[PDB]
C-alpha cells in the first residue's frame, strides 16, 4: 500500500546540442501482476512534452487536467505554452493539492520556440521544481536511472548520439527494477521535428 | 553417575567381562536357526525341570520385532528384554523416517551396535 | 541543507549550500535556496523544498501588493510577521525553516523563522541539517563590527563547514549581500569547490547500438 | 535492554605531530538535571593511554574497574610489565572493543561511546573510537555526541587529512580543543563550563590537566538583542 | 528500546577479469548525517590470495572478516598448510553467516580472487549466507546506482551490434586490468555525485597470481 | 463477487462473470448476474465490496441512459469508459470510496470495432484484448498470452473462455458456481444460456 | 520465483527461472534454483535463498551418508522426509521454503515430493511453486497430457516458466531445464528470456498483447 | 526556561534566562523572553516559543485597541486577555506565562498563568522548567516591600541557581524593571552570576 | 485440510475426509487422503494446521503400532482414543501445541460394537453417533439430527453421508474437491473407491 510503487514505471529526460530527449517504459501492473504493456507515460501539449510516473490513475487524471489547462491557455493567450511557463503551471497545480497530493513524479521536456534553448525539469509529488542542465529521472527505478545517467551522460550530444545514451540509460535501469519495463518509448525533439522510437527490450 | 570401566583389557589382550558374558550365553537354553529356500525357521529349547508352568502367559522365547522380523536368543532372559524393546522402537522409528520397514541386516546391525556400546561404556556390563 | 545569515557594518549577508536530497540520493546538485521576497529583502530556506518556495512566493506576492498599496518600500518585519502567522496557522505542517534578511527605511535586519511559527533575532544565525557545523564556525570566528568582506568570508566559511561535514549539505555556496543605500547583489555560485573531475572514459555509444522496433514522425503543429 | 540514567556528554580528541590530545567535561547529567559536577570522564591507563568515555556513568565506572583490573592482570608473572610488555593503547582498545561488541550481541550493552587516545611504543599516535554497538573507527579527529556535530568541523580545519598531522604543533592543537569546548558550552544543553584535558606526547609523555574552565566568552552582544521581531525596547 | 543494528553506509564493488580480479570500496564511514572517518578501510587481504569486504553494519562487518581471517589460519593448521581455494572460502563464509541465521550479520559480503584454473573470481553473499559466483557485483548503499551501469559496460547488456537490426548481440569479452580500473573509478565518482553516504576516498585491491596490489584515489569530500 | 473476465475478439467482446454470492460460511446465491447494460451496445461487469458494486453499476447505468434520452444518441464505448473512470477517480479521494472494479465491453458502431476496457477502483483505465479483475488474472492472463490470437471468431473466443473457466475451477480455492457469459457485438447484447 | 516439476510418460520434467529479488530490486538474473543432490536426485528452490541453499545442500550430505551406511541410494520419499522433518523442527522460527524433491529409484519409479517450511509434505504428479506459480499452472494444466513426448514435455516446462517470467514481476532472467529418466537426470541448458521470448513469440505466434 | 516576576516597594521586576532549546541543542543562547504587551505591562514567556509569541502578539494587539478606545488598561485586564486565549485554546497550546505590570493606583502586580489557563495573582511568581529547583530558595528568601537593589539580588541569585541545576536554562539573565520612573532593562552575564 | 466427517451405524463406522490441499490461491492437490490406520480395526482422520496434522497422525500411528508388536494384541478403540486425547492434552500447554483435530473410528472386537470418537486440538474427547470438525458441523449436525437412526445399515449410512456432502458442496464457500470415504467394521478397514 505505497501509492507510488503499486503500478510501477519510469521516465527519463536528457538535453543535447540544440535538442532534448524524453523516454519512458510501457509497463502498468498491480504490484506483482503485469497488466498492460501499452501504457505510455509521456504526453504533449503543443511542443511541450510531459512525462508522468507514479500512481496510474493520477497520471491519467493529470494528463487530462493539463490538456484542459493548456487548451484554455492557448485560446486566451493566442499562442502555444512554453516549457518554462508550463513548468510553473505544473508546480502551481501540484501544490494546490499540498495536503492531499497526486502521487506522481512528473517531468517536463521541450524546446523554447522563441529562444531555441533546450529545457528540462522534474518535480516531486507536491510540486517542487527541479531544473537541470543535463538530465532528469523519475519512477520506481530512479536510483538505477541516476546511476546510469550520471556515468553515461556527456554534454552537447547530437540528436542521433543522444538517442543511444538515453535509451541505454533507460533499458539497463529498467532491467534492474521488477516494476519497470515491458517495452519502452523514446522521443527525440529538435526545433521543428520530433521523432518517436519504440525500443526492443527484454519482456520479463 | 556410576562411571567405573568394568569392561577393560587384560595383559593377554582379552576383555574378560565380554568373555564371561559369552559363558552366560553358553549356560542359556539352546536356540537354533535354519533358513531354507523360501523360509527361515527358529527352534528353541525349553528346560523340563520346570513343571506346573503356565505356558499361556510365560514369555515366549521367540519375539516379533516387527511384522516381518523375529528375534530369538540364548543367555540371560532379563537382558534380552532390553535388546528386544530397543529393537522394536528402532523398527517403528525407521518406518517413520524412511517410510519403509527395516531390513534384517539393518535391524541386526542396530542390535549389534547396542551390544557393542555396552562393552566400552562406563558403569555398565 | 546548510543556511546562514550574518550582520555587518552597513547591512546584512546571507548564504546557502546548493544540495537537494531525496532520502540518501542527491536530487539536485545546484539548486537555489536563496529567494527574493522583495528587491532588498531576501530569504534563505531549509526543510521541505516545496514549502519554502511556496511560502516565500506567497508572502513575496502579498508584500509587492502591500508595497504598491502603501507607496512604500517593504520592511523586513512585515515579511517576518506575514510568514510567522502563516506558518503558525498550519501548526508546523508547512515545513519551512527560513532565515529572513534585508534592508529597508528602518535599517538592516536579520531574523530566522521555524515551521511552527517562532521567530528569533540575532547578529549571526544558522538553520538546516548542517546548522551545527555552521554554528560551530560562527561561534568561533564571529565578532562585533564586521566589514562587508569579513562577513561574506565568515558566512561562506560557515556554509563550507556544512558542505564538508554534513551529508545533508554539499556542492556550491550561494551568497546574497544586502547593504544599506545600495542595490542587493545576488552572488549565485559564489564558490564552486566541488567540480567533478574528468571521467576516465567516454561512454559515447556506436550509432545503432540500441535495438529499435518502430519509428514515426510526431506531429506538434496544428 | 537498558536505558541510560546518569549520563556524560561529548568527548573530543585529535592528533598532532608528536602525539594526541583528548578532553571531556566534568558533568554527570540526570536527564535535564545537571546532577553531579565532580565527575572525571578521562581515565588514564599507565603513562601512555587515556580512555575518554561518554554515556551512562554507572557503565563508565564498570569500565574503569575493568581497566584497573587489566593493569593488575598484566603485571602478573611479567618482569617487563613496566617496559617491553607494558599495556599498549592498541591492546586496551581492542579489549574494550571486544567487550562492547559482546555486550551488544547479548542484547545488554554498555551504554557508552568511548575514545581511546594514546601513543604506541614505536612512537605512533593512536586514536580510535568504539560505542555501545561495537562500531569502531579511527580518524585524525574524533568526537562523541554533540562533539561529533560541532567539534569535528572545527578540529578538521586544523587537521583535515593525514598529511596535516606533522604540520600541527601541540600549541595549535590544544588551542583548537579548548575552543571546541567553549563552543560546546554555548550550544550543548547538557554540558558544563568545567572540564579535563589530557595530552599524550611521545617525548614529554602523559600530561593530565584538571579543573580547566571555559573562558574568553562572547556574551556582550546579548544586551542589544530585544524581543523577537518588532519590539524596540 | 535498544536497537543492536546500525548503518555505516559506504559501497563496494567487485569485478573479475581473465587472469585477475579487483575488489574496490570507498573509505567513508558514516552514521546518520555525520562522517565518522574519511579513511576507514573495509577491503582486506585475508591471505591465500583472497580479498574480502563486508559492507553495511561495520561492527558485524569487522566481526565477520575477523572470523574468516581466523578460519583461514585454522585451515592451515588442520590441513597441512593447504591453500584455501576461493570456492572453499565461499562455502566456509556461508556457514559463518548462516550460523547466525536468527540474529544475522547485517552485511553485504563480497570476496574476490583467482579460482583453481587461475581465472578471476568474484563471489557475493547476502546477510544470511546465500552465495553466487559472478563476473560483476556492486554492494552497499550505492549498489542500485552502480550495478545497472556494470551490466551495461562489463556484461554488455542491452548492447547490440550496429546495423544487425538488433539481432546480433555485442560479443562478451574479458576486460584488461586498465579498462576495469577505469570502470571502477567512473562508477565511484558517479556514485559519489548522487549518493550522500559515498565519497572521501576510493581504495582498490587487485589480485593476480603475483599477489595483492593496492591503488588509492581521492573522491569528493562533500 | 470475485471472478470477472473479458475477451475482445475480431467482431465481438465476451464477458464472463461468476454466479456465486457468498456470505461468511454460506453461499447465499448461485445464479447472480454481475453485470448491467449501460446502452444497447455497451455492457459493464463488476466486482468488489458488497453493496458498493450494484449501487455503483446502477448509478452509472442511470447516467448513461439519461444521456441517451437527452441527445437521442448512443455514447461510444470509449466515451462511456472515460466517464466511468472519472467517477471512480473522484471516488477514490472521497470520504468513503466506491470499492468496485469493472470491465466495460462495447461495440463501437461508428468504427465497427469491439472494445474492452479494464478499470479498477482507483480509476485506472486500460484498453485490452483480454482482461480480468482480482485473483482471476493470476491464472487466465498467462493462459491467454499463449492461446489468444487477434483474428479469432466469437466461437473461438468462447472455447478460449471455457479453457479459462476450467483452469479456475481446477486451481481456485473457492467455489464460484460457474459463470454467466454475455456477448457484445454489432447486433447488441445477448446472453449464452448453456455454459 | 517460479518453479515447476511434472511427471509424465517419459519421466520427470523440472523447470525453474533464475531471478532473485530484494523487494523491487532485481538482485540477480543468474541464480541456480535447482540443486544437483546426486546423479538421480534433484531439488528445486522457491523462497529464502540462504535457507534453500544451506539446507538442501545439507540434505545432499545426509543422502550421501545414507548410501555409505546402507550401501544403497536413498529413496525419494526418505530424502524428502529428512528435509520435511528438519524444517518441522524449525516451524515458527521463520524459515521460508517451498521445494520439490524430484528423482527416480527402482522401487518408487519417477517421484515428486512437495515440501515447504510449515511442514507440509505431498507426493504428486504436478506442482508449481513460487510467486509466479499460478501463471505457470495456467499454461501447464491447459496443455498437460500424460502421453507428452520428451521433446514436447521439455518445451511445455520451458514455455510455462516463460509465461510466468513474463507476467510475474518477481520472476525472470532465464529458464533452467532438467529431464529425469530411469538412468538419472539430464541437463537441458540455460535459456535466456531476453532471446527466448521473441523466439517463442515469432515461431509460436503467441504473446499478441506485446508490441511486436 | 527559568522565569520569574517579583513585586516590591517601588513596583515590579521581571526576570528570565536566555536559553532556547531543541532537545539538547541550544537554538538560541541570547533569547529575550521578557516581552512588552503595553508601555508598563510586560510578560515572561515559558513553554512553546511559537505559542507564547503568537499569544503575546495577539495580546499586544488587543491592548493597543483597548488603549485607543478606553485608555490605559489595568494589569488585571491584560492578564484576563492572556487567560482568555490560554484557557479557550488549552488543547492546542503549551504556554506558561507570567504577566507583570505597574499602575499608579495598584502599584506593582503579578499574575501567573499555568498550562490549564487558570489565573493566580501573587506577590511573586516563578515558572519554567528550572523553577522547580528554586521553590525552596525563593520561599525562604522572598520578603514583601523589598527595595529595588534587594529585589534585583533576589532575582539574580534565584535564576543563578535555576540555571546552575536546569540544563534547559542558561545564557544571560535578563531583567526588566517596572516603576513610576519608567522602564529599565538590565542584563547580567555568566562571569558575574555563576560565582555567586 | 478442512472437512472431516464421521458416522457410526449399527455394525460399522464411516469416515469421510476432503481431498483438497489448498495453499494461498492455489489448490495444490485434489487426491489427498487425510487419514492413518492406527491398527487393523482403528482408523483416525485429521484436520488442522499444515504440517502438524500429518506429523501428529504418524506419531500416534507409530506408538499404537509399537504397542501392538510389544503385546501381540490390538488396543481397543476406547483405549486408543484415551491415549490420543492425553497426547493432545499434554500438547495444548506445550511451547508449541499441535493444532490438530481428529476423529477416531474403530470396531471393538471384544464388544462387537462400532465406536466413533471426536477429539479436538485441546484434548476434548466425546463419543458420538455422528461427528464433524470445523465448519462442516454447522451444516451436517442439523441434517443428521433429522435423518439419522441408530439401527441403520452401512449402505443407509453411505446414503446419509452422500446427503451431507451434497449439502456441503451446495453451501460451503470453498471447493474441497470431494471426499475419500472409508468404512471400519468387524472385517477391518476398506476404502470406497467410487464416491
Ligand atoms: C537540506 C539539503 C536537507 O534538508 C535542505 O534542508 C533542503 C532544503 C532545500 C532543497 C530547499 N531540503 C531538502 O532537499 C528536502 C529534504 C526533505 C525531504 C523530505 C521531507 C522533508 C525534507 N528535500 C525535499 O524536499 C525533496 C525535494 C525534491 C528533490 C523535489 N522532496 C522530497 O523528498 C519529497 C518530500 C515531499 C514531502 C511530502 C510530504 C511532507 C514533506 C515532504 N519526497 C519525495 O519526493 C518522495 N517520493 C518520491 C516518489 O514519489 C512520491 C514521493
Ligand atoms: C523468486 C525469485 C522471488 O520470489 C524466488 O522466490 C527466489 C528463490 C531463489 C532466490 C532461490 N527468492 C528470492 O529471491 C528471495 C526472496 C525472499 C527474500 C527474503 C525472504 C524470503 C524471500 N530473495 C532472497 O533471499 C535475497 C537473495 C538476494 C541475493 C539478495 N536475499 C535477501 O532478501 C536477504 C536475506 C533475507 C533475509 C532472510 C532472513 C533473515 C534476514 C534476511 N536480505 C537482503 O539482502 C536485505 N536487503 C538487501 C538490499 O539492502 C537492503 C536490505
Ligand atoms: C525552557 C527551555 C523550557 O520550558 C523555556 O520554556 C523555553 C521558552 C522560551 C524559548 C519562550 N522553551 C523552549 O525553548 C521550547 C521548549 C519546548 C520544546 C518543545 C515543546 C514545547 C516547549 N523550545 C521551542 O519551542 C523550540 C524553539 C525552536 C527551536 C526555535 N521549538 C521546538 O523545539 C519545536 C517545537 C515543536 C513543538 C512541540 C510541541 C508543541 C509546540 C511545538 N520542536 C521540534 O522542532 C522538535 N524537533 C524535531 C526534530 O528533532 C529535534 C526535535
Ligand atoms: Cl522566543
Ligand atoms: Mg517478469
Ligand atoms: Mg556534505
Amino acid at each position: 500500500s505505497d501509492p507510488s510503487s503499486i503500478n510501477g514505471g519510469i521516465v527519463v529526460a536528457m538535453t543535447g546540442k540544440d535538442c532534448v530527449a524524453i523516454a519512458c517504459d510501457l509497463r502498468l501492473g498491480s504490484q506483482s501482476l503485469g497488466v498492460s504493456n501499452k501504457f505510455e507515460k509521456i504526453f504533449h501539449y503543443g511542443h511541450v512534452f510531459l512525462g508522468i510516473t507514479g500512481l496510474a490513475t493520477d497520471v491519467t487524471t493529470l494528463n487530462e487536467m493539463f490538456r484542459y489547462k493548456t487548451n484554455l491557455y492557448k485560446l486566451k493567450e493566442e499562442r502555444a505554452i512554453e516549457p518554462e511557463t508550463f513548468t510553473q503551471l505544473v508546480s502551481s497545480s501540484l501544490y494546490e493539492r499540498r495536503f492531499g497530493p497526486y502521487f506522481v513524479g512528473p517531468v517536463v521536456a521541450g524546446i523554447n520556440s522563441k529562444s531555441g534553448k533546450p529545457f528540462i525539469a522534474g518535480f516531486d509529488l507536491i510540486g517542487c521544481i527541479d531544473e537541470a542542465k543535463d538530465f532528469i529521472v523519475s519512477g520506481t527505478a530512479s536510483d538505477q536511472l541516476f546511476g546510469m545517467c550520471e556515468s553515461l551522460y556527456e554534454p552537447n550530444l547530437e540528436p542521433e548520439d543522444l538517442f543511444e545514451t538515453i535509451s541505454q540509460a533507460l533499458l539497463n535501469a529498467a532491467d534492474r527494477d521488477a516494476l519497470s519495463g515491458w517495452g519502452a518509448v523514446v522521443y527525440i525533439i529538435k526545433k521543428d521535428e520530433v521523432v518517436k522510437r519504440y525500443l526492443k527490450m527484454r519482456q520479463d | 553417575g556410576y562411571d567405573r570401566a568394568l569392561s577393560i583389557f587384560s595383559p593377554d589382550g582379552h576383555i574378560f567381562q565380554v568373555e564371561y558374558a559369552l559363558e552366560a550365553v553358553k549356560r542359556g537354553t539352546c536356540a537354533v536357526g535354519v533358513k531354507g529356500k523360501n523360509c527361515v525357521v527358529l527352534g528353541c529349547e525349553r528346560r523340563s525341570t520346570l513343571k506346573l508352568q503356565d505356558t499361556r502367559i510365560t514369555p515366549s522365547k521367540v519375539s516379533k520385532i516387527d511384522s516381518h522380523v523375529v528375534l530369538s536368543f540364548s543367555g540371560l532372559n532379563a537382558d534380552s528384554r532390553i535388546l528386544i524393546e530397543k529393537a522394536r522402537v528402532e523398527a517403528q522409528s525407521h518406518r517413520l523416517t524412511l517410510e519403509d520397514p527395516v531390513t534384517v541386516e539393518y535391524l541386526t546391525r542396530y542390535v549389534a551396535g547396542v551390544q557393542q556400546r555396552y562393552t566400552q561404556s562406563g558403569g555398565v556390563r | 541543507t546548510t543556511i546562514v545569515g550574518v550582520k555587518f557594518n552597513n547591512g546584512v549577508v546571507i548564504a546557502a549550500d546548493t544540495r537537494s536530497t531525496q532520502g540518501p540520493i542527491v536530487a539536485d546538485k545546484n539548486c537555489a535556496k536563496l529567494h527574493r521576497i522583495s528587491p532588498k529583502i531576501w530569504c534563505a530556506g531549509a526543510g521541505t523544498a516545496a514549502d519554502t518556495e511556496a511560502v516565500t512566493q506567497l508572502i513575496g506576492s502579498n508584500i509587492e501588493l502591500h508595497s504598491l498599496y502603501t507607496s512604500r518600500e517593504p520592511r523586513v518585519v512585515s515579511a517576518l510577521q506575514m510568514l510567522k502567522q502563516h506558518l503558525f496557522k498550519y501548526q508546523g505542517h508547512i515545513g519551512a525553516y527560513l532565515i529572513v534578511a534585508g534592508v529597508d527605511p528602518t535599517g538592516s535586519h536579520l531574523f530566522s523563522i521555524h515551521a511552527h511559527g517562532s521567530t528569533d533575532v540575532g547578529y549571526y544565525l544558522s538553520l538546516g541539517s548542517g546548522s551545527l557545523a555552521a554554528m560551530a564556525v560562527l561561534e568561533s570566528h564571529w565578532k562585533q563590527d564586521l566589514t562587508k568582506e569579513e562577513a561574506i568570508k565568515l558566512a561562506s566559511d560557515a556554509i563550507q563547514a556544512g558542505i564538508w561535514n554534513d551529508l545533508g549539505s554539499g556542492s556550491n555556496v550561494d551568497v546574497c549581500v544586502m547593504e544599506i543605500g545600495k542595490d542587493a547583489e545576488y552572488l549565485r555560485n559564489y564558490l564552486t569547490p566541488n567540480v567533478r573531475e574528468e571521467k576516465q572514459k567516454s561512454y559515447k555509444f556506436p550509432r545503432g547500438t540500441t535495438a529499435v522496433l518502430k519509428e514515426s514522425i510526431v506531429n506538434i503543429c496544428d | 535492554t537498558q536505558q541510560p540514567i546518569v549520563t556524560g556528554t561529548s568527548v573530543i580528541s585529535m592528533k598532532y605531530d608528536n602525539g594526541v590530545i583528548i578532553a571531556a567535561d566534568n558533568l554527570g547529567s540526570y536527564g535535564s538535571l545537571l546532577r553531579f559536577n565532580g565527575v572525571e570522564r578521562l581515565i588514564p591507563v599507565g603513562d601512555n593511554t587515556v580512555v575518554g568515555i561518554s554515556g551512562d556513568i554507572s557503565d563508565m565506572q564498570h569500565i574503569e574497574r575493568l581497566l584497573k583490573d587489566l593493569v593488575t592482570e598484566n603485571a602478573y608473572d611479567n618482569p617487563l610489565a613496566d617496559a617491553e610488555e607494558a599495556l599498549e593503547p592498541s591492546y586496551i582498545f581492542e579489549y574494550l572493543a571486544t567487550v562492547m561488541y559482546q555486550r551488544r550481541s547479548k542484547m545488554n550493552p554498555l551504554w557508552n561511546a568511548i575514545i581511546v587516545a594514546g601513543v604506541q611504543s614505536n612512537g605512533d599516535q593512536f586514536l580510535r573510537y568504539v560505542n555501545l554497538l561495537g562500531v569502531t573507527y579511527s580518524s585524525p579527529t574524533l568526537a562523541t555526541g554533540f562533539g561529533a556535530h560541532m567539534a569535528n568541523p572545527l578540529l578538521r580545519k586544523v587537521v583535515d587529512r593525514e598529511s596535516d598531522i606533522p604540520k600541527t604543533t601541540v600549541q595549535v592543537a590544544e588551542e583548537a580543543i579548548v575552543n571546541a569546548m567553549r563552543v560546546l558550552y554555548y550550544r550543548d544543553a547538557r554540558s558544563s563550563r568545567n572540564f579535563s584535558l589530557a595530552i599524550i606526547d611521545k617525548n614529554t609523555g602523559l600530561t593530565f590537566k584538571k579543573n580547566l574552565q571555559v573562558e574568553n566568552m562572547k556574551w556582550d552582544f546579548a544586551k542589544d538583542i530585544k524581543g523577537y521581531g518588532t519590539q524596540k525596547i | 528500546q535498544f536497537n543492536p543494528y546500525g548503518d555505516n553506509g559506504g559501497t563496494i564493488l567487485g569485478i573479475a577479469g581473465e587472469d585477475f580480479a579487483v575488489l574496490a570500496g570507498d573509505t567513508r564511514n558514516i552514521t546518520d548525517y555525520s562522517i565518522n572517518s574519511r579513511y576507514e578501510p573495509k577491503v582486506f587481504d585475508c591471505g591465500d590470495n583472497i580479498v574480502m569486504s563486508a559492507n553495511g553494519f561495520a561492527a558485524d562487518g569487522d566481526a565477520l572478516v575477523k572470523r574468516f581471517k581466523n578460519s583461514v589460519k585454522w585451515y592451515h593448521f588442520d590441513h597441512n598448510d593447504k591453500k584455501l581455494s576461493i570456492n572453499s572460502a565461499a562455502r566456509n563464509i556461508q556457514h559463518l553467516l548462516y550460523g547466525k541465521r536468527f540474529f544475522p550479520y547485517y552485511v553485504h559480503t563480497i570476496i574476490a580472487g583467482l579460482d583453481e584454473d587461475g581465472k578471476g573470481a568474484v563471489y557475493s553473499f547476502d546477510p544470511v549466507g546465500s552465495y553466487e559466483r559472478e563476473q560483476c557485483r556492486a554492494g552497499g548503499a550505492a549498489a542500485s546506482l552502480i550495478m545497472p551501469f556494470l551490466d551495461n559496460q562489463v556484461n554488455f547488456k542491452n548492447q547490440y551490434e550496429p546495423g544487425t537490426n538488433g539481432k546480433v548481440k555485442k560479443p562478451l569479452k574479458y576486460l584488461s586490468v586498465e579498462e576495469v580500473i577505469k570502470l571502477v573509478r567512473d562508477s565511484f565518482t558517479s556514485a559519489t555525485e548522487r549518493h550522500i553516504q559515498v565519497g572521501d576516498g576510493l581504495e582498490i585491491l587487485i589480485v593476480t597470481k603475483d599477489g595483492v596490489r593496492k591503488e588509492f584515489y581521492e573522491l569528493k569530500r562533500d | 463477487m470475485d471472478i470477472i473476465l473479458g475477451i475482445r475478439v475480431q467482431d465481438s467482446v465476451i464477458l464472463a462473470s461468476s454466479k456465486a454470492v457468498t456470505r461468511g460460511i454460506s453461499v447465499l446465491k448461485d445464479s447472480d448476474d454481475k453485470t448491467r447494460q449501460l446502452s444497447p451496445h455497451t455492457l459493464m461487469s463488476f466486482a468488489g465490496e458488497a453493496g458498493d458494486t450494484v449501487q455503483f453499476a446502477e448509478y452509472i447505468q442511470a447516467n448513461i441512459q439519461l444521456y441517451s434520452i437527452r441527445e437521442d444518441y448512443e455514447l461510444s464505448p470509449q466515451a462511456v469508459s472515460s466517464f466511468v473512470r472519472q467517477e471512480l477517480a473522484k471516488s477514490i479521494r472521497s470520504r468513503r470510496p466506491y470499492q468496485v472494479n469493472v470491465l466495460i465491453g462495447g461495440y463501437d458502431k461508428k468504427k465497427n470495432k469491439p472494445e474492452l476496457y479494464q478499470i479498477d477502483y482507483l480509476g485506472t483505465k486500460v484498453e485490452l484484448p483480454y482482461g480480468a479483475h482480482g485473483y482471476s488474472g493470476f491464472y487466465t492472463f498467462s493462459l491467454l498470452d499463449h492461446h489468444y490470437r487477434p483474428d479469432m471468431t466469437t466461437e473461438e473466443g468462447l472455447d478460449l473462455l471455457k479453457l479459462c473457466v476450467q483452469e479456475l475451477e481446477k486451481r481456485m480455492p473457492m467455489d464460484f458456481k460457474g459463470v454467466i457469459v454475455k456477448i457484445v457485438d454489432k447486433d447488441g447484447i445477448r446472453q449464452v444460456d448453456d455454459f | 520465483t517460479t518453479t515447476l516439476a511434472f511427471r509424465f510418460q517419459g519421466g520427470i520434467i523440472v523447470a525453474v527461472d533464475s531471478r532473485a529479488t530484494a523487494g523491487n530490486w532485481v538482485a540477480s538474473q543468474t541464480v541456480k534454483k535447482v540443486i544437483e543432490i546426486n546423479p538421480f536426485l534433484l531439488g528445486t528452490m522457491a523462497g529464502g535463498a540462504a535457507d534453500f541453499q544451506f539446507w538442501e545442500t545439507w540434505l545432499g550430505s545426509q543422502c550421501r551418508l545414507h548410501e555409505l551406511r546402507e550401501k544403497e541410494r536413498i529413496s525419494v520419499a526418505a530424502a524428502s522426509k529428512i528435509l520435511s522433518n528438519l524444517v518441522y523442527q524449525y516451524k515458527g522460527a521463520g524459515l521460508s521454503m517451498g521445494t520439490m524433491i524430484c528423482g527416480y529409484t527402482r522401487k518408487e519409479g519417477p517421484t515428486i515430493y512437495y515440501v515447504d517450511s510449515d511442514g507440509t509434505r505431498l507426493k504428486g504428479d504436478i506442482f508449481c511453486v513460487g510467486s509466479g506459480q499460478t501463471f505457470a499452472y495456467g499454461v501447464l494444466d491447459s496443455n498437460y497430457k500424460w502421453d507428452l513426448s520428451v521433446e514436447d514435455a521439455l518445451y511445455l516446462g520451458k514455455r510455462s516458466i516463460l509465461a510466468a517470467a513474463h507476467r510475474d514481476a518477481y520472476s525472470g532472467g532465464s529458464v533452467n531445464l532438467y529431464h529425469v529418466t530411469e538412468d538419472g537426470w539430464i541437463y537441458h541448458g540455460n535459456h535466456d528470456v531476453g532471446e527466448l521470448f521473441w523466439k517463442v513469440k515469432e515461431e509460436e505466434g503467441s504473446f499478441n498483447n506485446v508490441i511486436g | 526556561t527559568s522565569i520569574m516576576a517579583v513585586t516590591f516597594k517601588d513596583g515590579v521586576i521581571l526576570g528570565a534566562d536566555s536559553r532556547t532549546t531543541t532537545g539538547a541543542y541550544i537554538a538560541n543562547r541570547v533569547t529575550d523572553k521578557l516581552t512588552r504587551v503595553h508601555d508598563k505591562i510586560w510578560c515572561c514567556r515559558s513553554g512553546s516559543a511559537a505559542d507564547t509569541q503568537a499569544i503575546a502578539d495577539i495580546v499586544q494587539y488587543h491592548l493597543e485597541l483597548y488603549t485607543s478606545q478606553y485608555g490605559t488598561p489595568s494589569t488585571e485586564t491584560a492578564a484576563s486577555v492572556f487567560k482568555e486565549l490560554c484557557y479557550e485554546n488549552k488543547d492546542n497550546l503549551t504556554a506558561g506565562i507570567i504577566v507583570a505590570g505597574y499602575d499608579d493606583k495598584n502599584k506593582g502586580e503579578v499574575y501567573t498563568i499555568p498550562l490549564g489557563g487558570s489565573v493566580h495573582k501573587l506577590p511573586y511568581a516563578i515558572a519554567g522548567s528550572g523553577s522547580t529547583f528554586i521553590y525552596g530558595y525563593c520561599d525562604k528568601n522572598f520578603r514583601e516591600n523589598m527595595s529595588k537593589e534587594e529585589t534585583v539580588d533576589f532575582i539574580k541569585h534565584s535564576l543563578s541557581q535555576a540555571i546552575k541545576w536546569d540544563g534547559s536554562s542558561g545564557g544571560v539573565i535578563r531583567m526588566v524593571v517596572l516603576t513610576a520612573a519608567g522602564v529599565e532593562r538590565l542584563i547580567f552575564y555568566p562571569d558575574e552570576y555563576e560565582q555567586l
